[PDB]
């Protein structure tokens, strides 16, 4: 698949995903906070269509999240990211996908989430963030 | 109190205060 | 380098 | 004089200023590094002309400022920043604008400068940088 | 503050 | 339980738990470096006995953490962390404890694990990681 | 990387 | 004479220094915070005495440096840090030292002085700050 990096911004102020009850997470972008302006990010797509498109709209600056998780399993012989659930400190979106397989979770207790970087072939492969003060 | 918005330092002002 | 760097945490998945 | 703040970034590529021998600094505007792409900052401009401009192209990444100094002092009544040079791992560029007054040094021994914020009216009043590793 | 920050990250476990 | 916050520090040298494989982890004691200097955290104590002790000693400041994993789950009723397992750019060590449970995992692509804080009862009921470049 | 967390340090002041 | 580095900690409750009205100053030693309680740092002196020293006690954790600044000059063949001023969220503490000389300030907009390394001979040649969120 391709692998993409993001990069670190200064915050989060959306983020909008794609995703099937069938399979996995499918498409990945973000609408990053970038010195008080909004910065549209490269919406990362999946090589096939036919998902579900959800947007998470973040109360920037107030609303910030606090941990992440769901889900990586297996689906047509990869192992990828079948569910994701961001919790902000005002409420829960998600999950979206199918939540079973292995799960992970990253909660954070100081410090932000800044920044995207991973891998999308037909799923989201794997992911990671960047964390910041 | 913690913001959304990431911090960073900053070092000055030089000139007029 | 002039290259500013971050923490990074993952990856998740595969 | 109209205050700016670019915010911060990942680095520097590029930084266009204007300066008077007699006066101060006029114009300030910087080409930042965001996440591998270079990031056109706004131009901000002396609200007079009369200046003589100048290119400082670093070799980015591995060209990186290492001290920024200068002199501040009076012009027409209003304290200002008069005279600046940067100086990298590789070289020095300036003194540009007025050698005299009271001068002020920003040595890094570790990290870079990653944004600049300030205010400029006819000249640039002041200055500040953001500073990360 | 007066205090400097760091990154946290979890907890794992209860509560 | 007791509740513990050994805050941040340059790094870790080693790492000094014990854990029951009937049960789940019990004593946390970390050596981390202080700029240059040993520094001999506290103790923090399970309130039972009956452990087998465990000595982590990194070659740092070459070897570091790079991922830190484990199992949390319920014994006599309580949630607690009951495996855990510290990857390093050299070596592997654990699983230390039942590998059963809900599992967890903190992979770092960037940066350093810097401290440890959480509770320990009869048990390490919880923990959170200090982060730092 | 280095096991040895770093922070930013401005200076020297007092020659070089 | 002898370089030191104390590097980085949690924050600053005491400065000690000592300094002489016909030289520069001579001795440096920080009391820091470490993790929420005093850290008491090595006394770099120098090496001949007959200073005066002065003690500054900050109301940690609400009182915090804001600026730092002095003066570095010639001292019988050696050019060292003459005077220094700490002014902080509260007050201002200095001139200590002899105000002649070059002047060199660093004014703090966001951050926290968490660290101090240089040199001492007879007097203290120089000086660099770790700076920190
Ligand atoms: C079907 O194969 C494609 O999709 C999977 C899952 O996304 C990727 O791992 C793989 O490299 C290809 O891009
Ligand atoms: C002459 O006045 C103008 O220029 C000075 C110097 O730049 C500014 O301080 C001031 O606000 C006006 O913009
Ligand atoms: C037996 O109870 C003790 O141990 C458990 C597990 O560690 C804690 O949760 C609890 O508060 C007590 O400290
Ligand atoms: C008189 O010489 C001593 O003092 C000066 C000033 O501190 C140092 O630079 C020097 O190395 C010696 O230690």
């Amino acid at each position: 698949g391709k692998a993409f990096d993001d990069g670190a911004f200064t915050g989060i102020r959306e983020i909008n995903l794609s995703y099937n009850k069938e399979t996995a997470i499918g498409d990945f972008q973000v609408v990053y906070d970038l010195n008080g302006s909004p910065y549209v990010g490269q919406n990362h797509k999946s090589f096939i269509t036919g998902f579900t498109p959800v947007k998470i709209s973040l109360d920037f600056p107030s609303e910030y999240i606090m941990e992440v998780s769901g889900y990586t399993g297996n689906v047509s012989g990869y192992v990828v990211v079948r569910s994701l659930t961001f919790k902000t400190n005002k409420k829960t979106y998600g999950p979206y996908g199918v939540t079973s397989g292995t799960p992970f979770n990253l909660p954070i207790e100081n410090g932000l989430i800044v920044g995207f970087k991973g891998s999308i072939g037909y799923w989201l492969d794997y992911f990671s963030m960047y964390l910041s003060l | 109190e913690q913001s959304g918005i990431s911090q960073t330092v900053i070092v000055g002002p030089w000139g007029a205060k």
